This record gives structure tokens, C-alpha cells and sequence, in this order.
């Protein structure tokens, strides 16, 4: 059955102004709610996979959403919250 | 009160009725902080509205972001809904944790007949949202013109 | 290592002191993913759940596991042992 | 590697008058005194 | 022109809005224990019709001004290709 | 069919031992069947023994305070060292 | 479980059915290999399996103590299970 | 890796589905696509299909379409097997001096018997209990 | 090109190996990598296998880890081939 | 580069003591050198084959001699953690401060590899602790670096 979703909209035009770029709130986005396969390293003699995500503690709540930041192109630092707003929605979990 | 979410969310109409006549909460709330109220203006259960509202349900529930069950009908379309929330005194005006009113999201999603209703309930065309924007703001992005014209 | 990532250098300050990697995160060894768990009589428990390829002698593979199983198990570390939780497979050998 | 784990290929034979089974057995006799995690395998002809 | 932009400046916007992101979840494995929330984070979705994808936003003139994709462009439903038409007894038809 | 003399083993790391490890236990192996002549003749390996190498190590710190970036070093030294495959041309009709 | 449900509730559950193979039909189970995140339908918070390996047939006599009777009453124990479906079942003479 | 069921569905499935023409001896085609961020496709096949060439065809097919996936869905690499649905046998793995972990076994088994399981005749598909482990870097907002 | 032994092996021979699994009749898997930058892994399956069928399924396994290599590797590209066949002649071509 | 010297390099590599005793009493010379300006001394170092270090030391080996990036016996000992072969070095008058070509030491090396009773010997020797490397690093540097709070300690 459909479940909550948390629908999160990107401002397109604030991002612009603030000089922040649409693949940095991407990849910061998703490598830390998601994780991001970075690249291999190697365990005692076997080549196993690098990963990079946020800790379980920073990315359990929706609040937690704007404590992560981006840099601008000018160097500053912007929290999520500046350019986003995001509501409930009901989703498919599995879709067949 | 979690039967009677679920109930609310199925369009069970005489399950609502048993689950309140045996004393649940009206005004019971999920994870994300949604009433019955909230869930029959999501998947448009008019009878549902009616029943909870009748039943003293919080017409201006709020979930944890800030949004309302006006919020929901008007986004959705759900005219039959918004009249009868709007006729038990939903905050018109009220906004999210992002600024943004029922207007808002009528006026995005293309409603005229919703906004035509909250126009008439007293909706405020000149509420920004966090980004500063106008429902008539989003009506001239959207390319909507008969909306734009509506909003003059 | 985890000591070996720990070590990457992010970046370099303005008074030369430097930031490294271990500096804002925590770094272990931990799983690709979480979502698997799994209990033997209650028990910390791994496993392989094997399928049989398409139109493959049931008997003859189960053999085959086995035997290649066989080769592995001198050089378990101490305690580990293989235990046989669901086989469809002495059915069709006793049934026969 | 062999079979996907490290490995050191050893050719050898059996010495003048004896076979090359009774050469293979004091292969795996000597293979059995070697360091813990160690293994070894036969390949190729002897594995024929 | 105008505005001066090129067909590089349009690609770049349209792959940046018309996008489909892995966000990741809230209360995702390995949480913390005692979670009760777990919903999908849901960001950019593909834009499903002209009308979206003539407000794809170009740019922000500094006189605050907005310059979207329909200014420099026609937006519509039209063929992969153009260079197969067919008729049926003169009639304009398709076909397999 | 290839040389049908002798025999042909296998000696395998079965945990994470490692090559220098690999290369004692191959070494051992092989003194004690040089100490059987009576059984064990020309016993040998078929691969290649280890041999200097000039190991080069990057200062990521000098590096990033120089303004130098990693992939300018390290294609440097490959591409120069080493080669580098650029593309294709054509050579009298020929792809190269 | 419902999608939505957390893996520590999964694993509230899981406990439950091992529980009851391992106390209500001692005579007749043998082992139980519970997983955590893994289903039919496939990975998930929400969902899990149990294989359950039963003594040998010689050690169940008559109809009570045969896999039909034994995950009939399994099923009608589960059922009680709140807020999920649980149920043992025979595989089919065939399957497909 | 931390898709949501539609974006997996949108982006990787309809693009492997839409490729999935001039296969002989298909009866029909399935699929599900979750918010774990997975995919599984079955092809079923008429009785007496040979299972190689069934294979072949459904993996050339396949290879038109992997361009057009996500990068990241590539490097986590995407499989092609021909197997039973249900399972053989499930190999249990326990440490008997509880001296080591859920973890830690999962990770033995992955590094040191599943890839030998996996290439033995007969054996169409291994499902680990478990996880390999990985270097796990966890970011702290705070700190960054 | 310019890949030492273990470069080769880590990065390539490894990643390869790890992905020969589901393929029909193998025998054995045998690999070298060494530091004029090359590797060979030779697959040898029972006597009587058709040796297109198992041409084919090394080559379907290799061409789903290609993206798993080095881009350079990529680019070089990786050649399955029939090893076990021999030569009917070699015609020398001399300048004189 | 002779032919016994040959000889003696391998022996010394293989750890085969006994040939390299036979090897002694023939003259084989024990200054030989490769390619890359390791004598018998430097390998049996390195690969940890103590006695040889003990009787190539005996029979005239240059305790100080050093490969062509100017690294000593005493920096292969103390880099891959051999310490008894550390201390007879640094008792047969090994220099304990030598810097190889870019100013690293065998304690930067110790430290580098976390080899404890190794930087405690050549601290107890004389090693110099404020010795930086062609990039102004110290041992205490490395070992902070490295997060070694046990040596970071040690080096005070
Ligand atoms: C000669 C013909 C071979 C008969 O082999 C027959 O095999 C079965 C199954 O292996 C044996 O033994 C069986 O006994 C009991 C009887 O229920 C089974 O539950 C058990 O699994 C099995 O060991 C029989 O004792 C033997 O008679």
C-alpha cells in the first residue's frame, strides 16, 4: 500500500541568486540521506566498496534536513532550508 | 483512534460512524502528524469530512510540517471538500512551515473554481511564501492565464 | 585501513592547521548495507540462500555445494561452522 | 590467483623410479605442515 | 541571442530541472534504534508536459527580471524524427 | 594439450595472509621437498620472484599548499612514465 | 508488515514466530534460520522469512506432526500478530 | 542506491522493459520496483526453451539498454541469472564461540565462500544473509 | 598501460573475478597480472562443454563489470577469446 | 658485481644461513651491491633474517652503506619493524641519525609504521627527535598525523 513521502522541492531560482549549484544540493542530498558509492578499497587482500553517507543520528528526522549546508560559488555557506520547502505525500513502495 | 485513521484513509464512511460512536479520537494523528481530517481532504472523501467534522475534529489540524487539511483539498482539487472546511472555519490564510496558503497551491496545481471559493472566503492574494512569491506570482510562471486575470 | 582514511586531508586552513577526514566523520568497516539480519535458533547468524539454475540436477548441485564447502572449512577462523538450516534437497534423495 | 584467491603455481615431478601419484602424496603430505590459512589445490594434467 | 544565451546554456538547464533524484530516506537503515518514522525523501521528479518544461528557469535578468525556456523557444509534443510519413489509400495513416 | 610431465599444484592464501606471507609458506614447501630427492625432483616455481621497485610518494599537504592538484601530478607522472592512450586519428583509412 | 514499519519492528515479529517453533513445537522443529529484510517480493524494512527444518519424518508420527497440520497451526497462532501478515505455508507438490 | 520506487521505475525499469522486444519463446515479462532502490524483471519463457540462449537473447537486449541507465546503477552493477524462484538450500553460517558478530560473519561469508558458491555448476543465484562490508564513512553536518 | 602488477590486479583482475559467477560447467578460474600491465584470467570448463556457450557466458559476466573498471581499461577494451585452440601455421614476415 | 657477490645477495635475500656461512669462508664479497645499491647487508634488513645481519657484521659489512636514495640498513630494520636486527645495528655503530635523500630518518620510519620498542631503541641510541624530513615533519608529526596517541606520547 502507499505510504508517507517526504516530498522536498528544490527552488530553482534562489539557488541561482545564492550562486548554489543544483548538483551540489543533489549529491549533498543524496550521499548523505542516501549514501553514495565512492570508489573501491582493499580488505585484507579483497577489493571492496567505499561508502559515504551521513550518520544514522543526522538523517532520522525532517528537521535535520536543514542542518546540512552547501557551499556557494562566493564561498558561503547555505543551509538547505534557504532554497527548499518540502511537505507529506502518499507514495508507491512498490510498484509492479 | 489508529482504526479510525486507517478508516478515514479507506473511505469506510459507516466504519467512521461505529469508531466514533465507540469513542475514538477524533483528532488521533499518524508519524507525520495527519487526523482523519487530513487523510478523507488527501484521497477526497467528502462523507468522511463531513462525519469528523461534525464530530468536533479541528478543522485547522496541522501536520508536522505546518500544513493543513485546506492545504490538502485545495492542492488535490477537491472543491466539495474545501467549501465545507471553509463553511466549519478553516483558517483560509493558514500556512505551512513554507509560507505557502491553500491559495498557493490551488493556484499551482490550476484550480480556478477552488480559487474562486477561497477568493471568496477572504483569502489574502497578496500572502507570500518563504521565497516571497504571490499566488498571482505563480499563475504568470505557470503560463496560466486565465488564472492570472482571476487574481486582478 | 580505517586508519588510512581517517588521514585524508580535506583541506589545508588559513594557519596551516589541517583538516582531516576522520575530523568530520566516523570511520569503520560496516556492512554495504543494513537491511539483512539474520538469526539461527535465536542466534547471530549468516547465510547463503542458494537457487538452483534453470533445468540443473537438484541432487548433483546440493553435492557439489557441499564438496566445495568441504575445501573452505580448515581455514575457518575460530568457532565458525557451517549449519544446515533448509535443504528441499534429502527429500527428493530419501523419498526416491 | 586461483579460483579467486592468491596463489603460487609449483610444477615438480616424481624422482627416477617413482610415480607421480606416490610424488602428489608427499606433495600433500608436505602441504599439510605449512602455516595456518595455507591451502593448495591440483590444476591442469594433475587434476586430469 | 537577446538574451544571450546559447543551446549549451538550454541543455544545461533542462538536464539540471528535468531531473529524477535519489534522495534517499528518513529513519533509513542503520537507523537509530527507537525510530519510528521511515519515508522515502522525494526531490525532483521528470517533468511530464510543455507546459513544465517551458518554465524551466534560464536565468534572472539583475534587473530581477526572468528569462525561461518558452522566451527563446517553441515547447511541444512532436517525433524522435520527422523523416517517416506514411498514407493509407491517401489518407494519412501509421503502421508496423 | 601443453607439457603432460610431472605435476602442477597449487598453493593458495585461504585467509588474508597476503603475498609476503604466501611467498614463506612456498618457500617452506619448497625446502622441504628439495629434502626429499628421493621422491621429489625439480620441484619449482612457474611464476616470477619479487624485485625492486621505486615506490613514489605524493605529500597531499605540500601539494594542496602549493596549489598543485592530485590529477595534474598524477597524470603527469602516468601519462609521461607511463603512456597514455589519447584517442583514435586515422591512418590512411585505417582507424588508430 | 505495512510499508512504513520500521525494522525493529520486523524484528518484533520475527521474534514472536521464532518463539513460538522453538516452545510450542519442540517435538517436531528442529531448527529455525529467521532473516530479517529479506522476502519473497524482495528486500525491505517491513518484511522477513523463516526457514524451518523439522525433525525427521521418523520422529513425527501421525497427521498432527506433518508439515500440513503443523503450519496450520502455526498460521492460526500468528494470526493473532498485530499489525501483520504472518503465515506458514507448504511448498506445492511442484511450484510454477 | 537511495532511489524511491518511481524513480527506479521511471529511470531504470521502463528503459530495460522498453528494450525487451525480439526475444523467441517469452510468454510474458514482469516486474517490481521499490524504495530500496532495487529492480527484478522476470522473463518467463515457454516450456522447453533452452535456458542459454533465453539468456543470451534477454542479456543482448539488456546491453542496448545500459548506456541509458544511471551511472550509479551500472556500478552497482546490474544481473542476468536463469534459476528456480525458490530457494535450493539456505547455507547457515553461526560462530560457536560467540567471538564474532551478525557483522562480522556476514562479512567472512561474503569475502571468503559466496563467490566460490557462486561459480559451481547448477547454482543459479546466491542470496547472502548479510552484507559484505565496506568502509564506511559517516558524515557529520555539525563538523562540515 | 604503465600499470604495475598489483594496480592491475586490484583494480581490474579482481573486479573481473568477482563477477564470473552463474556461468555453466567451469572447472577452474586462473589468473595472472603483472607489470607490463596485462592480465589473463583463463576459464577452463569440463570436457565436452560447447565452448560457445561458454564463450558467451564469460563474455555476458565481463560485459556487465565493465563499469566497474579502470576508464583507461575500458578503453583499451577487454578481449574474451577461445583459448585452448592451436596453430596451424605462422607466417613470418621479414625485411631484408 | 661478482659472482659469489651474486650468490651472497640472494643467500642473504633467501635467509639461507647456511650458504651464506659456506659463502664467508670462500671471500664472497660481502660489499656487493645491485642495481638499485642494496648489499647484503640491506636485504637481509630487510626480509628480517637476523643471523645473517649478526655474521655479515662480523665479516666486514658496511654497517652504514647506503642504496642509491641513500637509505641505510638501519632505515629497512626500523621501517619494517625487525627489532632485534635494529639493535645490532645501532651496537655495531650504525648511524641512527641517517637521512636518506629526502632528510627521512629511521625514527620517522619507525613512527611512520607505529614500531613502539623500535623509536624507544633508536630514542635510547641518540636519534635526534626534532630530525625533520624534506617537508619540515618530525617524528611527533608523523605520529599525530597517523593518530598514534600511544608514540605521540613517547616522543613527549
Ligand atoms: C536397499 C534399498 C535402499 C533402502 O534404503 C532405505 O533408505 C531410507 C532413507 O535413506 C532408510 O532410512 C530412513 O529411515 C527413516 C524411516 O522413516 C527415515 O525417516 C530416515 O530419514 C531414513 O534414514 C531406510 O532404513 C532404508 O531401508
Amino acid at each position: 500500500e502507499d505510504t508517507p513521502q517526504f516530498k522536498i522541492d528544490i527552488d530553482q531560482e534562489k539557488a541561482q541568486a545564492l550562486g548554489v549549484s543544483i548538483n551540489d544540493i543533489n549529491t549533498t542530498l543524496g550521499a548523505a540521506w542516501g549514501g553514495s558509492y565512492v570508489n573501491d578499497f582493499i580488505d585484507r587482500g579483497r577489493v571492496k566498496k567505499v561508502y559515504v553517507m551521513s550518520e544514522a543520528k543526522y538523517r532520522m528526522l525532517p528537521d535535520d534536513i536543514g542542518d546540512w549546508y552547501v557551499r556557494a560559488a562566493d564561498g558561503q555557506m547555505v543551509p538547505f532550508s534557504a532554497f527548499s520547502s518540502s511537505r507529506w505525500e502518499y507514495g508507491s513502495p512498490r510498484l509492479e | 483512534g489508529k482504526k479510525l485513521l486507517e478508516a478515514a484513509r479507506a473511505g469506510r464512511d459507516d466504519e467512521v460512524r461505529i469508531l466514533m460512536a465507540n469513542g475514538a479520537d477524533v483528532n488521533a494523528a499518524d508519524v507525520v502528524g495527519w487526523t482523519p481530517l487530513h487523510l478523507a481532504a488527501y484521497w477526497g472523501h467528502l462523507e468522511i469530512v463531513e462525519v469528523l467534522l461534525k464530530n468536533g475534529a479541528d478543522v485547522n489540524a496541522y501536520d508536522t510540517l505546518g500544513s493543513t487539511p485546506l492545504h490538502l483539498a485545495a492542492h488535490f482539487g477537491h472543491l466539495e471538500i474545501v467549501e465545507v472546511l471553509l463553511k466549519n472555519g478553516a483558517d483560509v490564510n493558514a500556512k505551512d512551515d513554507n509560507g505557502i496558503t491553500p491559495l498557493h497551491l490551488a493556484a499551482n496545481r490550476g484550480h480556478l473554481e477552488i480559487v474562486e471559493v477561497l477568493l471568496k472566503y477572504g483569502a489574502d492574494v497578496n500572502a507570500q511564501d518563504k521565497f516571497g512569491k504571490t499566488a498571482f506570482d505563480i499563475s504568470i510562471n505557470n503560463g496560466n492565464e486565465d488564472l492570472a486575470e482571476i487574481l486582478q | 585501513s580505517t586508519e588510512e582514511f581517517g588521514k585524508i586531508l580535506l583541506k589545508v586552513n588559513q594557519d596551516g592547521s589541517r583538516v582531516l577526514l576522520r575530523d568530520v566523520a566516523k570511520i569503520e568497516l560496516g556492512g554495504e548495507n543494513y537491511d539483512i539480519i539474520a538469526e539461527f535458533n535465536g542466534q547471530p547468524a549468516s547465510g547463503l540462500g542458494i537457487k538452483l539454475a534453470t533445468g540443473a540436477n537438484a541432487l548433483d548441485t546440493a553435492a557439489a555445494i557441499r564438496a566445495e564447502l568441504a575445501k573452505m572449512e580448515p581455514f575457518f577462523p575460530s568457532g565458525l561452522k557451517i549449519v544446515y538450516p533448509y535443504d528441499t534437497t534429502p527429500f527428493v534423495k530419501i523419498s526416491i | 590467483r586461483y579460483n579467486g584467491l592468491p596463489s603460487m603455481e609449483i610444477l615438480g615431478q616424481a624422482a627416477p623410479g617413482k610415480s607421480t601419484g606416490e610424488a602428489m602424496e608427499l606433495m600433500e603430505q608436505l602441504a599439510s605442515k605449512l602455516p595456518t590459512g595455507v591451502g593448495y589445490d591440483w590444476t591442469g594434467m594433475s587434476y586430469q | 541571442n537577446k538574451f544571450q544565451l546559447t543551446p549549451v546554456d538550454v541543455i544545461t538547464a533542462i538536464k539540471a530541472q528535468n531531473a529524477q533524484v535519489a534522495a534517499g530516506q528518513l529513519g533509513g537503515t542503520p537507523p537509530v534504534k527507537g525510530q519510528q518514522l521511515n519515508a522515502s525523501i522525494i526531490a525532483q521528479t521528470r517533468l511530464t508536459s510543455t507546459e513544465e518544461f517551458g518554465k524551466i528557469l534560464l536565468k534572472v535578468n539583475q534587473d530581477g527580471s526572468r528569462v525561461l525556456l518558452r522566451d527563446v523557444a517553441k515547447i511541444e509534443l512532436g517525433g524522435e524524427n520527422y523523416d517517416i510519413i506514411a498514407e493509407f489509400n491517401g489518407q494519412p495513416a501509421s503502421g508496423l | 594439450l601443453g607439457t603432460a610431465t610431472g605435476f602442477d599444484f597449487e598453493l593458495i592464501d585461504q585467509a588474508g595472509l597476503g603475498h609476503e606471507k604466501l611467498t614463506q609458506a612456498r618457500n617452506q614447501l619448497l625446502a622441504e621437498a628439495a629434502k626429499h630427492p628421493d621422491m621429489l625432483t625439480s620441484v619449482r616455481p612457474n611464476g616470477l620472484e619479487d624485485t625492486p621497485q621505486f615506490k613514489i610518494d605524493i605529500d597531499q599537504e605540500k601539494a594542496q599548499a602549493l596549489g598543485v592538484s592530485i590529477n595534474d601530478i598524477n597524470t603527469t607522472l602516468g601519462a609521461a612514465w607511463g603512456g597514455s592512450y589519447v584517442n583514435d586519428f586515422i591512418d590512411r583509412g585505417r582507424v588508430k | 508488515l505495512p510499508a512504513g514499519a520500521t525494522q525493529e519492528r520486523t524484528q518484533k515479529v520475527l521474534n514472536e514466530v521464532t518463539h513460538y517453533y522453538l516452545t510450542k513445537e519442540k517435538n517436531n522443529v528442529e531448527s529455525v534460520f529467521a532473516v530479517n529484510g529479506f522476502g519473497f517480493a524482495g528486500r525491505g524494512q517491513n518484511t522477513g522469512i523463516a526457514f524451518v527444518s523439522l525433525k525427521d519424518w521418523a520422529d513425527r508420527p501421525g497427521e498432527e506432526n506433518k508439515v500440513e497440520a503443523i503450519t496450520m497451526r502455526a498460521t492460526r497462532a500468528f494470526s493473532q500478530i498485530k499489525d501483520a501478515m504472518v503465515f506458514a505455508f507448504n511448498l506445492p507438490a511442484i511450484v510454477e | 542506491p537511495g532511489a524511491d520506487a518511481k524513480t527506479v521505475q521511471d529511470t531504470v525499469t521502463q528503459v530495460i522493459e522498453q528494450n525487451m522486444n525480439g526475444i523467441d519463446n517469452l510468454m510474458y515479462m514482469s516486474s517490481n520496483s521499490d524504495s530500496t532502490g532495487t529492480v527484478q524483471i522476470t522473463l518467463t519463457f515457454e516450456s522447453g526453451t533452452d535456458a542459454d540462449i533465453a539468456q543470451v537473447q534477454v542479456q543482448n537486449k539488456l546491453q542496448l539498454a545500459m548506456p541509458l541507465l544511471p551511472q550509479e546503477v551500472q556500478q552497482q552493477g546490474v544481473s542476468v541469472e536463469k534459476s528456480s524462484s525458490s530457494f535450493l538450500m539456505v547455507v547457515g553460517v553461526i560462530n560457536t564461540d560467540g567471538t564474532m558478530t551478525q557483522e562480522d560473519i556476514s562479512d567472512y561469508v561474503a569475502a571468503n565462500m559466496k563467490d566460490a558458491i557462486s561459480r559451481t555448476s547448477g547454482v543459479g543465484d546466491v542470496q547472502l544473509f548479510g552484507s559484505q562490508y565496506a568502509m564506511r564513512i559517516w558524515m557529520n553536518p555539525n563538523e562540515l
